[PDB]
């Protein structure tokens, strides 16, 4: 048997489907006005304040509506979101949630988490004497949140793969 | 240079949220091509290879020496494209070769090489400003002075006896009152 990779949703591996007890809550939930504010309490563990960067993340969270135009390119209609501060305390606390918590999120540092290349790279390896592909973790996820932290710290050909 | 407008915000938002409602960016009166096809007669047109008209050589030269001469008065000037070279003759020239494939026809039109003309000069002068203005509409007696102008080129003279200038108004349909009180102000003009 082949069933493969979770196709609608994201990966195999976040599996949330609902149930009576889950929907009813989920709906319990939604039809409330004033939750949208409570999910930055929900989105500020050890850090206060920038509720609204909450609200991004919790955007960014959704996926959008990248859609897909006939005969020309899907539209980009998800969003990525720079941050930039105390490199100290900003990037660990606000990170801290979508690194470990939130989903699919590879921790990637510039320079170093490329590994062998964030983007690709054509090897031609010894083992089978023949040449693939290095596809970069960020181009092997599909439908995540990559997370990539020191920023400043890219080499020069990276700077051209975003 | 994008310049900063209010009808572009307008339309061009207002077009992108609308393909966002109705995914075809063509309006009312569109035909919008699927890519396959399109490729297919656009590689069809490939498969033709027009040839130069005769005709248009003399224009399409002439347009080079404009093309030429303007561009050295305008060397250090603004639009510092430089010294316009032959290979934008040659450039021209197959621009006109390829609307004559589009026409999928094997002579290229005095229209042909005018469209090309209109593209490669559409890209100058789209810097700033892109505006002109004009003056000489009215010349209800300034006609009458360039006339008498082309005459001093002849000969020069202001002299109190017009016999051919008379003539030569009559002929460009001006009338003797008009063309009396135009001399009386200029003889007043001291000219």
């Amino acid at each position: 048997t082949v069933y493969p990779l979770h196709a609608r949703s994201t990966g195999v591996a976040a599996r949330q489907m609902l149930t009576d007890f889950d929907i009813r809550n989920i709906n319990k939930l939604s039809k409330k006005k004033d939750i949208f504010d409570i999910l930055s309490q929900s989105l500020a563990p050890s850090i206060y304040g920038h509720d609204h960067i909450k609200k991004a993340i919790l955007l960014m969270l959704m996926g959008g509506v990248e859609k897909n135009l006939e005969n020309g390119s899907h539209l980009r209609g998800d969003i990525n979101i720079l941050m930039v501060g105390d490199p100290s305390t900003a990037k660990s606390q606000l990170l801290r949630f979508v690194l470990n918590t939130a989903s699919l999120a590879i921790a990637t540092t510039g320079r170093g988490s490329s590994g062998v290349g964030l983007t690709a790279a054509v090897t031609t390896d010894r083992e089978t004497g023949e040449r693939r592909l290095e596809a970069g973790a960020m181009v092997l996820a599909d439908r995540g949140v990559v997370c990539i932290d020191e920023f400043d710290k890219m080499t020069d050909v990276d700077r051209v793969a975003i | 240079l994008d310049i900063p407008s209010r009808d572009d915000d307008e339309k061009l938002a207002e077009h992108v949220t609308y393909v966002h409602m109705h995914n075809k960016q063509p309006d009312l009166d569109f035909t919008p091509v699927e890519p396959s096809k399109m490729r297919e007669y656009i590689a069809y047109a490939k498969t033709k290879r027009p040839v130069m008209s005769e005709a248009v050589n003399d224009y399409v030269v002439q347009a080079y020496i404009r093309l030429r001469q303007d561009s050295k008065r305008e060397m250090d000037s603004k639009f510092s494209f430089g010294q316009a070279t032959p290979r934008t003759l040659l450039g021209i020239i197959r621009l006109s070769q390829a609307l004559a494939k589009l026409r999928l026809a094997d002579m290229v039109d005095i229209d042909d090489v005018e469209e090309a003309l209109r593209l490669v000069r559409v890209s100058k002068e789209s810097l700033y400003q892109e505006t002109n203005k004009s003056k000489e509409d009215e010349s209800p007696t300034t006609k009458i002075f360039t006339i008498i102008k082309k005459m001093l080129q002849e000969t020069g003279k202001n002299t109190l006896s017009y016999e051919n200038i008379v003539k030569t108004v009559r002929l460009r349909g001006f009338t003797m009152l008009q063309l009396s009180n135009c001399i009386q102000e200029y003889s007043y003009l001291n000219v």
